[PDB]
This record gives structure tokens, C-alpha cells and sequence, in this order.
RNA sequence: ACAGAG
DNA sequence: TCCAGCTCCACTTAA
DNA sequence: TTAAGTGGAGCTGGATGCTCTGT
């Protein structure tokens, strides 16, 4: 998550504005790329 | 004089907690964590407000996270500490971050629906009186505060005037507001026409629009309803109810 | 060829910055309870960090 | 404030241990005991304005004076001109007249 | 505070005095002109003053009709008045054999008690007024023309002059605040005296429906 | 909760608020000088701006290439590992490399002196790399960790890995297109 | 379906 | 492109 | 403990100026 906040911005108010999206992702148990692909794959409208 | 006007201005205009606090800090200690709010009492002196630590303690515990009154203390006359507990519903105990950005938006004084209020002074040379143009949507609250002459205050929204002062005051409001809008663009209608319009809107005890929704409650003829809007649905409804129709 | 490096660094345990209560649980989660034939961590704790 | 784990770089959370409150990672054993006072001050914006308005000088800082209205002919005036309707090939004006506080507003 | 809180208990009491004087209940002249500094006399500030049961009005009898036609005015203390407090006032009203009562709630009423005030009895009719509506007399407001509740012998002469029925008149609802001020039920006709731009006056009529 | 809260005209003393605020959080439980309670000074948590890592403690301008080479030469005798970028082609012929006029890089040249570096008056720094002089500019300043390693595959399956040092600064070289173009205008 | 005109 | 009705879902009172 | 009546949020279905003059 440190690299995400590095890419978004390292100002104070920018981090304060972005914080509730990290706090949302930590509520679910997504911490690994396989977990994130498993979460996104079950939202896909199956064609 | 304007010294009296700013008091009742500050009694109705919505003031946020963050607007009077000079810093809002989180303090982590080895035994407890909490959030500290220091009030800027010089600005309370200059804005002429009826707020201190005990009033902010009572404005908090109103629809914020269900904090308890035991959690909030009033250690000085300016400092207020808010110790948080477990939200326990789709949130982590690190909900200190929620009150870090949500507690500055609580209301401590005034009416929650008033966006802003302003002091407006007159033009005459024989007098100088100070009225109060309020940009909000709560007539009942602005009428009822101490120091506002509630018998002579009005609105532009006819729905609030109908809800508070009755159907007849709403009729008068429709007349005054249509005539005011026609005067401001240089037009000129005889007042009997807007009088007939206001009496047509308010003869069933309720202000009814000139939409298809207000017209569905006034007129009884089925083909008059079906000749204007929603042409299909009125026909099937008159078939369903077996509704007969005069050609009057 | 196709240059890709993997490292493994050994973090200590005797320092105060290692919550052993969480380390025992994460080592029980990753490894088996008593298998230790092939194992990510050697001891009963999270010992390594892979890069 | 955001603080991140030296090990894995996830976001730390504050929790309570057996001797201190700790910053702790959710995904690795790293914890940091809060031994001393640590703080973060927001310093928000105060409500700077008081905003009294509507003075007569704030009304008559517009050009026109000593002209003639068709109603009461008074000199102290407040004029306006529009053109933004090209169905109106003639010009468009509106006038305010307040020397005797008569208050006309016509075309 | 305590300069503005006793202000509310003065102003609400004054407006209830006028509301009882306009419904034909006997109000003495001094209660309609009870000065704030004179209201300080019989009750001081909140440590000496007592809110809920010291400011009740049960003196009010219909001096037009009958001395046993009496009406309460209660000031409950809690902001959201539950069913239990309504039952307390109803059994007190049962004891004194009074039929009409008012309740001045401070912030609101719980939705199971607003349902209660309709269906407890047709003989026990109770009216909820918020304390924020009583901070001004809405009849004194300049947008509200003077309403007059009409007698049956005047409704009959109205409907005979224009040759009408009752259901062809214009309507006013019973949830109208000026209708609840006078306490009027379905089937009464009010007379509205509208002021004009001239010195003239235009009279009009509304049926409660 | 009693709503009718009372207030007074008296003016708050400045120090009285200061000392109340002081007394509200200056209490410390740092008396536990114990192992668990102790904390490792070289593993503090990372505050997010990497130049500004220190949030807890025991208690910027942008430099240029002439100030870069002056501090490494005059101020200190200690050597420093740089990381410089080149232009895409270096101004040479591939020496018997079986070509086409393709790109000439450092992988095609030989050992020996390849050029000279001229630090001019008033901050101008050039890289004279033959008959043409390139232009040297400081690149984006990195503040994360960079290590310069030697990976040697002495055997088919095993070998040596050795760290040579940390790289701090990044230089950028670019051809001076105005001087290249002012020889023969077009 | 597009362009005009008042 | 903008706006009333209809239906789903948490949130207190009350037993 | 839970039955229930009522707030707030999302979905749905409706509507958007008058004529002639030609291809
Ligand atoms: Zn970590
Ligand atoms: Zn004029």
C-alpha cells in the first residue's frame, strides 16, 4: 500500500483524502494479487 | 444597530465545529488514545456566539457514531477530548481516522438547514433598519428564534409557507411571487389573473402544481386527462374502474 | 537469461518489534502444524522475508 | 497520519498490547510500542468573515446619476442595460431611482 | 442561558393563553398581558423554576357553552413523549372528567404515540403542538388573514344564498396549522376575511375536509 | 442530558488554557525501561515522504551538476557511485563489429579514455566525447535505496553475488541540438 | 430522414 | 437530458 | 429478545414549441 500512496501523492492533504480507500481495502482480506484477481473475476459480467 | 443583528445572525446560521477550533489533534499515549479539540475562544468572542466546552459536549452525542456521554470530557473551558470506542459494524477500532475527518463537520450552533445568512441594510435617509436575508429552507426555525420578528418574516418557497402558515398564506405567497417576477422583467399583468391562478392552485386545501400530477387531482374528465400527458394509462385506468365520463 | 532475482532475508525475533503471538499464528497458517519436510519457514515462527 | 511497515509496507493500525498501545501491521509480526507522547495537529480554517453588507454606497457604485426616469425624474439613480435577446431588435434598459426613495423599476 | 429558556416558557404560555382566548374559553385579561418580568415573580429561573407540571392550564372552561366543558394544557418534560406519558395524562384526564386536552411536546412524538392520539377515544381528543410552533402566534402573522369559525345558522344562510351544497365549497384540511389553532373538525366552515390593496375586504369561505 | 447550559462573560486566561492542555497529555508511562517496552531506533515506522522518514525522534532546494561535482571533489575526498544515462547512440563507428549505420553504444567500444568532462564558468557542464560535446543535467532525484551489485556466474549452477555500494545520484546526458543544428542550418 | 423560412 | 412514485432496507420504541 | 412503523436510498417511467416549403 506504500507504493500506491507513493504513486498517488505524498502531500499531507492528498494522503488524508485518499486514506478511506486504503481503510476500505483492508476491511476485506485482499492483500495478494491472486486475491485481488479472485475478487475482480467474480464481478465480471459473464459474456 | 448591527451589534444586535450579528447575535441573531449567529443564532440561525449553521456553524461547524471545525470553523471555531484552532486545532484538532490526535494524541496517542501508552495507556489510551483520544482526539483533542481546542476551541478558539477569541473567535467566539468576536463572532458573539453562545458556545463553550459544555455546549460542544452536548452538540456532540447527536448522531455521530453513537458516542457515549461518558466518553467526552470538558477538562478546561476550551479543550474537549473525545475518546473513541469500537464501532463494531464494518469498521476497525482505528475509526479514530473517521472522527478525524467527520467530527469537524458536526454542528454546534444554529439551524442545520440554513446554508448561510446575511445582514442587509436599507436605503432610506430618514431611517436605517437592519433586516436579515436568510438563504435556507426551514421557515419554522427562523421564525422561532429569540430576537427575530416572527410575525413579519416570509419565504419564497410556497411549500414551506403552506406547511407552516397554512393554505391561505401560500395563496398570498403565490400572488406576491408571480407579481414580483413579472415586475422585475418589465412585464405588467392585472392582479385578477394571478389571483385566479392562485385560487385555482389552492381551492382543494393543498397547493397543487400545473404539472400532470396536479392536473390529475383537479380535473375529473377522463378525455381531458388523456388529451394532455400519459395518454395510455388513463384509458386503461378508466377501463379498469369502469369510470363513466360526462362530456361536460 | 530473462533476469529475475529472488532473495530471502532473515528477520530476527529477540528484538521488541516482533509480536510473537501473531508470528506463531502466521507460521501455523502458512506451514503445516508438524510436517517440516518441505517448509516455507524452518522453526515455529516467521523467520524469513522473501524478495 | 499514515505510517507504513518497514517490512512489507502495508498500512499500520493502532491497537493495544499488554504493556503499551502499538502500531501494528496486519500482515506481518511487526509492532511498534508507543513509549512516549506522539501527536498530529490538523489546524483547520477558522470562519474568517463576518460579512455585513447592503450599504447604500455598495448600491450606488454604478455609473449613472442625474438622469431622468419617466416616473419621478429624480437625479439619484441606478441604471442597467441589456441586449441579450435578439428577438428584441430595440435595446433593453432597466432603471432604479432612489433620491426620494420612490423605488421604481421599469423598462 | 436561563435568560432564553425562561423566555420560551413565557412566550409559549402567552400563545397558549391567546389560543384559549380565541377558542371561546374563559381567559382573564391579565394572563393575556402577563409581562416577562411579572412571569419572573411566580416562577424564577430553572434552579428555582420547575418545567413539567408547574405551568399547566386546567382553569380553561368554555365560558360560552358550559363550566364543565373544560380543557387541559400539559407541558411534558422529555423530548420524545412515549405512550406511557400519554397514558398518565389520559388517566389524570379520566379522573377529572375532562374531554379535551393539549400536549406541548418539546422536540417530537414517537410514531406509535401519534397513532395513539387518534384511536384512544373519540371522546378523548388530544392535540399535539410542538413547542416551536407556539413560539409565535400564527394568527398575528401578516400573511395570515383573520379566520372565523361559523355557526350552523350561518352555514345554512351561506348555502341558501348561492344555492350550493357542502361539497361545492373550497376546502381546508384538518392538518392545516391554522385549522389546528382553532381546533376545528370535519364539517365546519371558516370565514376568511382577506385584506385588499384598497380599504375594501373580500370575504370567502372554506369547508374542512 | 441537561440542555440549558449556562455561560459567563469572564475572559479565559491564556496560561490557564495552556497549562490545562499541558496537563491533559504530558503524562508519560515511559518509566518501563524494559526489553518489550524498549524500541529499536533503526526500525522506526516509515513516514510517507521518504526524505522525511523520521516521525519520532530522539529529541529543500534542488542542487545542480556543478554543485554536485564540487561537493564530491573539494569538500570530500571520498569516492561516490553515480548513475548516468547516455543518449541513444554515441558518436562513433562500431570498431570491426560487422555493422548499416546502426546504434553505437558502450557495449561496442574498448577500454581506455573515452572523453573529457568540462565544467564551465556559471554552472554549464558539458561532456566533450570526441568532436561533439554532450550536455549533462541532473535527473530526477531519487530518494529510495539503490544498490550496485556484481552477479558473477563462475559455474553453470553456482556463483558469486557481491554488493559494491549504494548509488545516490542520477545524471542525464543529452545532445546539444542547438549547436548541432547551428553548424549547418536547414 | 435532412435543409430552409417566419 | 431532469423529476415524481414505488420498493428495499436499517433504526429506534415497546412488549 | 423481537414486532413493527417509519426514515432514507436506489430503481423506474414519464416528459421536453408552432406551422409551411422542398428533395
Ligand atoms: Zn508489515
Ligand atoms: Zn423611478
Amino acid at each position: 500500500d506504500q507504493e500506491i500512496v507513493q504513486m498517488i501523492g505524498t502531500e499531507e492533504h492528498v494522503m488524508a483524502a485518499f486514506g478511506p480507500s486504503l481503510e476500505e481495502c483492508q476491511k476485506a482480506q485482499i492483500f495478494t494479487q491472486m486475491q485481488a484477481l479472485k475478487y475482480i473475476g467474480n464481478k465480471v459480467r459473464r459474456q | 444597530d448591527a451589534d444586535y443583528a450579528r447575535l441573531v445572525k449567529g443564532r440561525i446560521e449553521k456553524t461547524l465545529l471545525g470553523e471555531i477550533s484552532e486545532y484538532i489533534e490526535e494524541v496517542f499515549l501508552p495507556d489510551d488514545c483520544f482526539i483533542l479539540v481546542k476551541l478558539s475562544l477569541e473567535r467566539i468572542r468576536l463572532l458573539r456566539l453562545e458556545v463553550n466546552a459544555e455546549t460542544v459536549r452536548y452538540s456532540i452525542c447527536t448522531s455521530k457514531l453513537r458516542v457515549k456521554p461518558g466518553d467526552v470530557a470538558v477538562h478546561g473551558e476550551a479543550v474537549v477530548c473525545v475518546t473513541p470506542r469500537e464501532n463494531s459494524k464494518s469498521s476497525m477500532y482505528y475509526v479514530l481516522q473517521f472522527l478525524k475527518e467527520d467530527l469537524p463537520k458536526v454542528v454546534v450552533q444554529g439551524i442545520p438547514e440554513v446554508s448561510r445568512a446575511v445582514i442587509h441594510i436599507d436605503e432610506q435617509s430618514g431611517k436605517e433598519k437592519y433586516k436579515l436575508l436568510v438563504e435556507g429552507d426551514n421557515l419554522r426555525a427562523v421564525m422561532a428564534t429569540h430576537g427575530v420578528k416572527g410575525t413579519r418574516t416570509t419565504s419564497n418557497n410556497t411549500y414551506e409557507v403552506e406547511k407552516t402558515l397554512g393554505i391561505e398564506a401560500a395563496r398570498t405567497t403565490i400572488i406576491n411571487e408571480i407579481q414580483y417576477t413579472m415586475v422585475n422583467h418589465g412585464m405588467s399583468i392585472d392582479r385578477r389573473h394571478v389571483m385566479l391562478l392562485s385560487d385555482l392552485m389552492t381551492y382543494k386545501g393543498e397547493v397543487l402544481g400545473i404539472t400532470r400530477f396536479g392536473l390529475a387531482k383537479m380535473k375529473e374528465s377522463v378525455l381531458m386527462l388523456a388529451s394532455f400527458e400519459k395518454t395510455a394509462d388513463h384509458l386503461f385506468d378508466a377501463a379498469y374502474f369502469g369510470q363513466k365520463d360526462s362530456v361536460c | 537469461k530473462q533476469q529475475k532475482v529472488e532473495l530471502e532475508m532473515a528477520i530476527d525475533t529477540l528484538n521488541p518489534n516482533y509480536c510473537r503471538s501473531k508470528g506463531e499464528q502466521i507460521a501455523l497458517n502458512v506451514d503445516g502444524a508438524c510436517a517440516d519436510e518441505t517448509s516455507t519457514y524452518s522453526s515455529k515462527l516467521m523467520d524469513k522475508q522473501t524478495f | 497520519m499514515l505510517l507504513f511497515c518497514p517490512g512489507c509496507g502495508n498500512g499500520l493500525i493502532v491497537e493495544e498490547g499488554q504493556r503499551c498501545h502499538r502500531f501494528s501491521c496486519n500482515t506481518c509480526p511487526y509492532v511498534h510500542n508507543i513509549t512516549r507522547k506522539v501527536t498530529n495537529r490538523k489546524y483547520p480554517k477558522l470562519k474568517e468573515v463576518d460579512d455585513v453588507l447592503g450599504g447604500a454606497a455598495a448600491w450606488e457604485n454604478v455609473d449613472s446619476t442625474a438622469e431622468s426616469c419617466p416616473k419621478c425624474e429624480h437625479p439619484r439613480a441606478y441604471f442597467m442595460q441589456l441586449q441579450t435577446r435578439s428577438a428584441d431588435e430595440p435595446m433593453t434598459t432597466f432603471y432604479k431611482c432612489c433620491n426620494a426613495q420612490c423605488g421604481h423599476r421599469w423598462r | 442561558d436561563d435568560e432564553e429558556e425562561t423566555y420560551r416558557l413565557w412566550k409559549i404560555r402567552k400563545t397558549i393563553m391567546q389560543l384559549c382566548h380565541d377558542r371561546g374559553y374563559l381567559v382573564t385579561q391579565d394572563e393575556l398581558d402577563q409581562t416577562l418580568e411579572e412571569f419572573k415573580a411566580q416562577s424564577g429561573d430553572k434552579p428555582s423554576e420547575g418545567r413539567p407540571r408547574r405551568t399547566d392550564l386546567t382553569v380553561l372552561v368554555a365560558h360560552n357553552d358550559d363550566p364543565t366543558d373544560q380543557m387541559f394544557v400539559f407541558f411534558p418534560e422529555e423530548p420524545k413523549v412515549g405512550i406511557k406519558t400519554i397514558k398518565v395524562y389520559c388517566q389524570r384526564m379520566q379522573e377529572e372528567n375532562i374531554t379535551r386536552a393539549l400536549i406541548v411536546v418539546q422536540q417530537g412524538m414517537t410514531p406509535s404515540a401519534k397513532q395513539s392520539l387518534v384511536d384512544m377515544a373519540p371522546k378523548y381528543i388530544l392535540e399535539q403542538f410542538l413547542q416551536q410552533e407556539l413560539l409565535i402566534n400564527i394568527t398575528e402573522h401578516e400573511l395570515v388573514p383573520e379566520h372565523v369559525v361559523m355557526t350552523k345558522e350561518e352555514v345554512t344562510e351561506l348555502l341558501a344564498r348561492y344555492k350550493l351544497r357542502e361539497n361545492q365549497l373550497p376546502r381546508i384540511q384538518a392538518g392545516d396549522p391554522v385549522a389546528r389553532y382553532f381546533g376545528i373538525k370535519r364539517g365546519q366552515v371558516v370565514k376568511i376575511i382577506r385584506p385588499s390593496e384598497t380599504a375594501g375586504r373580500y370575504i370567502t369561505y372554506r369547508l374542512v375536509q | 442530558r441537561p440542555e440549558v447550559i449556562q455561560s459567563h462573560s469572564i475572559f479565559e486566561q491564556g496560561p490557564a488554557e495552556m497549562m490545562k492542555k499541558k496537563g491533559n497529555w504530558d503524562k508519560t508511562v515511559d518509566v518501563s525501561d524494559m526489553g518489550p517496552s524498549h524500541i529499536i531506533n533503526i526500525k522506526k515506522e516509515k513516514r510517507e515522504t521518504d526524505e522525511e522518514t523520521k516521525q519520532i525522534l530522539r529529541m529543500l532546494p534542488k542542487d545542480v551538476s556543478v554543485a554536485e561535482l564540487l561537493r564530491e571533489l573539494s569538500l570530500t575526498k571520498e569516492e561516490e557511485l553515480l548513475f548516468l544515462q547516455l543518449p541513444d547512440t554515441l558518436p562513433g563507428q562500431p570498431p570491426t563489429q560487422d555493422i548499416a549505420e546502426n546504434a553505437c553504444t558502450l557495449a561496442d567500444l574498448t577500454e581506455g579514455q573515452v572523453g573529457k568532462l568540462l565544467i564551465r564558468k556559471s554552472g554549464r557542464v558539458q561532456l566533450l566525447l570526441g568532436k561533439v560535446t554532450l550536455d549533462v543535467t541532473m535527473g530526477t532525484a531519487c530518494s529510495f535505496l539503490q544498490e550496485l551489485v556484481s552477479v558473477g556466474l563462475g559455474d553453470s549452477r553456482t556463483g558469486e553475488m557481491t554488493v559494491l555500494g549504494h548509488v545516490k545520484h542520477k545524471l542525464v546526458c543529452s545532445p546539444d541540438f542547438e549547436s548541432l543544428l547551428d553548424h549547418k542550418h536547414r
